[PDB]
């Protein structure tokens, strides 16, 4: 979800 | 001086981020827990202990003072587990001065992170490594080379 | 070489022990996950980046390695990710005594805890603080301060 | 139950 821990 | 660490206990988002701080350097180490207990003090503080040499912790609470829990910790890792009465009032201000700095670099962060975790996380990260000129971290492995030495 | 870490990956009791080694010192990190995936590997290297001068990490596998978020963390965290290919071949034979070593340590302290991860975190403890003469954590403590000042 | 992390 576009943060570093979820790139998602 | 070297070896004395003080816990900190502060809340954000409806969970607890226990913080040590090296008194000395200012370096700090921190994590999230769903609550403060004796069982995650005491983990807390035998993680800390494998790291750096801690001598002498004062606790941020009489709850985790009187924890059996914790003290058995501090009694496994060759910690002097300590009250934290601020003697020195100063003490008050720059805990609290410090936890409205972390929460301050969390905001900053927050939206970087999905979980509160990667975010207290790199706070800590910005926290020792910020120059004020010497950082925290280079602080503390100074002071503690100087008494190995 | 005072900024120079390798992971190494070891599995006891159904779960995965990760660990960062500082190569010169043999000063170790660890943790316990239920498996090994880029997200835990990365918090795990942010967590460390934030409580040491990490320069270089060499990767423990090519997952790892290729991982975009292992490499979002490292690029975060300002670390070189490097690959961990034993061009010295002693690299190899180090690792392997190191796992025997903490397995064989986790075995002396197993029954004195009832979660794996305390059994890792006394581990942990005992190696760094072990004579072997210096400690790894003193050697670790030198080795960056020398290259601090 | 007679652990560190468990003194029950
Ligand atoms: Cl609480
Ligand atoms: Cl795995």
């Amino acid at each position: 979800s576009d943060k570093i821990d979820n790139l998602d | 001086s070297p070896g004395i660490w003080q816990l900190d206990c502060t809340h954000l988002e409806g969970k607890v981020i226990l913080v040590a701080v090296h008194v000395a350097s200012g370096y700090i180490e921190a994590e999230v827990i769903p609550a403060e207990t004796g069982q995650e003090t005491a983990y807390f503080l035998l993680k800390l202990a494998g790291r750096w040499p801690v001598k002498t912790v004062h606790t941020d609470n009489g709850s985790n003072f009187t924890s059996t829990t914790v003290k058995a910790a501090c009694w496994w890792a060759g910690i002097k587990q300590e009250d934290g009465i601020p003697y020195n009032p100063q003490s008050q201000g720059v805990i609290e001065s410090m936890n409205k700095e972390l929460k301050k670099i969390i905001g900053q962060v927050r939206d970087q992170a999905e979980h509160l975790k990667t975010a207290v996380q790199m706070a800590v990260f910005i926290h020792n490594h910020k120059r004020k000129g010497y950082s925290a971290g280079e602080r503390i492995v100074d002071i503690i080379a100087t008494d190995i030495q």
